[PDB]
RNA sequence: CCCGCAGAAGAAGCACCGGCUAACUCCGUGCCAGCAGCCGCGGUAAUACGGAGGGUGCAAGCGUUAAUCGGAAUUACUGGGCGUAAAGCGCACGCAGGCGGUUUGUUAAGUCAGAUGUGAAAUCCCCGGGCUCAACCUGGGAACUGCAUCUGAUACUGGCAA
């Protein structure tokens, strides 16, 4: 019901006066299939407590995101950290192609198939950002018909 | 030193939108008349009113639906250093036909769905989705 | 060309049952499937997001007994062709002839029908057909020659198909020894099992 | 197959009529359950524990049959799982917010009782307080650290446990039981259709339940992530 | 940026350079090997590396790596040489290839028997 | 091409297994021998060298080298930047070049629409057909993002007049 996925796991340094003392961050996002996303950073000094961190974190960060039919209303960018997304709908385009760390959001949210490009830097947390950040970019018709036009036979057409 | 006025319309436009003004105001033309009555024909700006006998003034209400702004995004296609005309069948959809690209046609200024069925194309003016 | 092993090693590493054998028995239980492939078979892997693609394809490679040559043209064909990308690559892969003597049920096994469209035994449309790599179009009818009819074979792997799900797409006789394929089959009439959005994707890469 | 346990089947002549589907009717006027069929629904139910204990979630195993009474108790303390197996107390779920306290007075008393005051105040006293300890511990033992309400209800007997399905079916918790021929799938999600009253098979199904549940949560993820 | 300045001068592209200048659009040459010698590598490693100078075939001379373990090159040994830089040795580009003309296999070799020119040992 | 005879008989290698990158243990050696595409391994318990077992990929091929494009938004028209990361002339005037407020009229050059001619065939793509299937061959179309001419539209841009 919940279907969380872990991305990526990395390992910091403190550098106190003793010696250089270690923790790990997770990068977590969790989301049922029906366009809600949430992601959690999450540290600890051990691995499962970091991703243990990162899943109580993300299920109380979640965004409504509005898609038919397992796929975007429209084509959208998305910017965080320069992290430049371009993540388009592609109807039937069979296959959920994005890169690393951006596939994970997607297909916890709900996505099956995107034609997704990640420009700028690829670093994973700034690119699930981004992606976030574009998912709630997006709106859908009934959005835009009831701000404008006020018939989704005239704003669709 | 203002070089191109239709751009200098869409830039109060968006700052406008941004900066939640209930009303807008550029000198007028004939231009930017017809181009804000596409936009009132569209639905994203209630409102303009062209005030003015020798130094005209056109101002625009500006839509507010939520907190949120109406005017998403407002583009600038074919500026006067790079002009861009388009043909019939190869006129863009904005936000994946969600959004209206204001083109201007040898009848009149209209938007891409509506040269569609007119059939015919234009230079491009603006993408306002 | 096609694999000729142990036939159950591949059923091993993955896991699931892929139908490899006859059926005459269950799954044996002896054959531990299900723990060990190898040797540091107990010693289960994170088996990552590239490996669950290419567990994927190799799962639908190993149950249908293509190449990756010829598998990649098979992708190709179903991106070529329209709709579902997934979808037309499973029916390319159901349309094969060796897999559709299989789901007639006039041999046990993949390779077994295999061997009896390779022996000149397999007659579609009144003609004989050498090749397993036949596509069979919908409305055409697959029978046996005299020669190898009523050969030990037929009928004791038609006497075990019975139970063996039957394929509902294609008609079948069994005294007349011959079958109709109707229609394609639509993604929703096999299985659940394999995940072609994986396979579409990992070729997409 | 009837793997090392005898699951075969059951009682005579007053089975339920709903369990058409599993039924072969021997020469001893016994009922054979469907051996064939009972193990997909075995493994589409251990397909559901490896996910909701790989939720970490709580499952509560529950059987008397005084026979399945100790297997239970061994079989469910190897995982990290609670387990109800002398007397199911009516509203141990549905009115957990009164049996909440009663848990209070199990912890809230053993912790007086094993350092405390066990000796304090009179021999009678003991006698009271001490079994009162054996009253609630043999009633409560397995569900006083769960703190929480259950997210599975493992069922050896819908017959005779049928109020602790009810019970869980007013509220939300999925319960699935091993079905004997005689017993209603009616609220069992996931019904296991075999043997109730053999000492091989509750240590058959539980012991594979208990494989699922130890097995499932990860070892192999937090692993990595370390 | 800046369209206008696009027409007047169009944007350059970027030139690429080849590693490999001992013949190039060719994937082995064949030189004459004179001096075989050895060659301490750079500082992280420390080995003794047998490396050959070759005269080749259209006038340049340059260096290259001897892999395997043991050779059987003195100084007239014509061998041919592919591509291919070592990172361990300053300027070796190339790479004998083993079991060509005189610079033959490698004796006891059982993995990776394509590399290094060792035929299948049947009996 | 078809029919018959014989008997599983004549027919499986190559690369890899530290991360990227699917696939791990032991033994031999000891900053040596060697490996390596980039990080980098090798100092006595090397999943990285050599061998064995086991596994993974591809398969009558497999791998290396050479070469082109991609990835590379890493020459950015689509699609980048310029305070400190590479990058705003030391500051101006200024010819050619580029760009141009607002109204009306005319023109139709740019622009748009249609039509005609042409853009060879083969090739790419679609729907078919034939080779036992496929590769291959082939029917019909689409396309050949264009150029020229005629006919119109005149919102914008340009030319001319006020």
């Amino acid at each position: 019901e919940l279907q969380e996925k872990l991305i990526a796991v990395n390992r910091v340094s403190k550098t106190v006066k003793g010696g250089r003392i270690f923790s790990f961050t997770a990068l977590t996002v969790v989301g049922d299939g029906n366009g809600r996303v949430g992601f959690g950073y999450g540290k600890a000094r051990e691995v499962p407590a970091a991703i243990q961190k990162a899943m109580e974190k993300a299920r109380r960060n979640m965004i409504n995101v509005a898609l038919n039919n397992g796929t975007l209303q429209h084509p959208v960018k998305g910017v965080h950290t320069g992290s430049r997304v371009f993540m388009q709908p592609a109807s039937e385009g069979t296959g959920i192609i994005a890169g690393g760390a951006m596939r994970a959001v997607l297909e916890v949210a709900g996505v099956h198939n995107v034609l997704a490009k990640a420009y700028g830097s690829t670093n994973p947390i700034n690119v699930v950002r981004a992606t976030i950040d574009g998912l709630e970019n997006m709106n859908s018709p009934e959005m835009v018909a009831a701000k404008r036009g006020k018939s989704v036979e005239e704003i669709l057409g | 030193s203002m070089q191109d006025p239709i751009a200098d319309m869409l830039t109060r436009i968006r700052n406008g939108q941004a900066a939640n003004k209930a009303a807008v105001t550029m000198p007028s033309s004939k231009l930017k008349v017809a181009i804000a009555n596409v936009l009132k024909e569209e639905g994203f700006i209630e409102d303009f009113k062209v005030e003015g006998d020798t130094k005209p003034e056109l101002e625009l209400t500006l839509k507010y639906f939520q907190g949120k702004a109406v005017v998403e995004s407002i583009q600038r296609v074919s500026r006067p250093g790079l002009r861009i005309y388009k043909r019939k069948d190869e006129l863009p959809k904005v936000m994946a036909g969600l959004g209206i690209a204001v083109v201007s046609t040898s009848k009149g200024v209209m938007t891409d769905r509506a040269a569609r069925q007119a059939g015919l194309g234009g230079e491009i003016i603006c993408y306002v989705a | 060309a096609r694999y000729l092993g142990p036939k159950l090693k591949l059923s091993r590493r993955e896991g699931t049952d892929l139908f490899l054998k006859s059926g005459v028995r269950a799954i044996d239980t002896k054959c531990k499937i299900e723990q060990a492939p190898g040797q540091h078979g107990a010693r289960k892997p994170r088996l990552s997001d590239y490996g669950v693609q290419l567990r994927e394809k190799q799962k639908v490679r190993r149950i249908y007994g293509v190449l990756e040559r010829q598998f990649r043209n098979y992708y190709k064909e179903a991106a070529r062709l329209k709709g579902n990308t997934g979808e037309n690559l499973l029916a390319l892969l159901e349309g094969r002839l060796d897999n559709v003597v299989y789901r007639m049920g006039f041999g046990a096994t993949r390779a077994e029908a295999r061997q009896l469209v390779s022996h000149k035994a397999i007659m579609v449309n009144g003609r004989v057909v050498n090749i397993a790599s036949y596509q069979v179009s919908p409305n055409d009818v697959v029978s046996i020659r005299e020669k190898a009819k009523k050969q030990s074979r037929v009928k004791a792997a038609l006497e075990l198909a019975e139970q063996r799900e039957k394929p509902t797409w294609l008609e079948v006789d069994a005294g007349k020894m011959e079958g109709t394929f109707k229609r394609k089959p639509e993604r929703s009439d096999l299985s659940a099992d394999i995940n072609e959005h994986l396979i579409v994707e990992l070729y997409s890469k | 197959m009837l793997k090392a346990g005898v699951h075969f089947g059951h009682q005579t002549r007053y089975w339920n009529p709903k369990m058409k589907p599993f039924i072969f009717g021997a020469r001893n006027k016994v009922h054979i359950i469907n051996l064939e069929k009972t193990v997909p629904m075995f493994n589409e139910a251990l397909a559901e524990l490896n996910k909701i204990a790989s939720r970490k979630g709580k499952i509560l195993f529950v059987g008397t049959k005084r026979a399945a009474s100790e297997a239970v108790k061994d079989a469910a303390l190897s995982c990290d799982q609670f387990f109800v197996n002398h007397r199911w107390l009516g509203g141990m779920l549905t009115n957990w917010k009164t049996v909440r306290q009663s848990i209070k007075r199990l912890k809230d008393l053993e912790t007086q009782s094993q350092d405390g005051t066990f000796d304090k105040l009179t021999k009678k006293e003991a006698l009271m307080r001490t079994r009162e300890l054996e009253k609630l511990e043999n009633s409560l033992g397995g569900i006083k650290d769960m703190g929480g309400l259950p997210d599975a209800l493992f069922v050896i007997d819908a017959d005779h446990e049928h109020i602790a399905i009810k019970e869980a079916n007013n509220l939300g918790i999925p319960v699935f039981a091993i079905v004997d021929t005689n017993s209603d799938p009616d609220g069992v999600d996931f019904v296991i259709p075999g043997n109730d009253d053999a000492i091989r098979a509750v240590t058959l199904y539980l012991g594979a339940v208990a494989a699922t549940v130890r097995e499932g949560r990860s070892q192999d993820l937090a692993s990595q992530a370390e | 940026a800046t369209v206008n300045q696009l027409v007047r001068k169009p944007r350059a592209r970027k030139v690429a350079k080849s590693n490999v200048p001992a013949l190039e659009a060719c994937p082995q040459k064949r030189g004459v090997c004179t001096r075989v010698y050895t060659t301490t590598p750079k500082k992280p490693n420390s080995a003794l590396r047998k490396v050959c100078r070759v005269r080749l075939t259209n006038g340049f001379e340059v260096t290259s790596y001897i892999g395997g373990e043991g050779h059987n090159l003195q100084e007239h040994s014509v061998i041919l040489i592919r591509g291919g830089r070592v990172k361990d040795l300053p300027g070796v580009r190339y790479h004998t290839v083993r079991g060509a003309l005189d610079c033959s296999g490698v004796k006891d070799r059982k993995q990776a028997r394509s590399k290094y020119g060792v035929k299948r040992p049947k009996a």
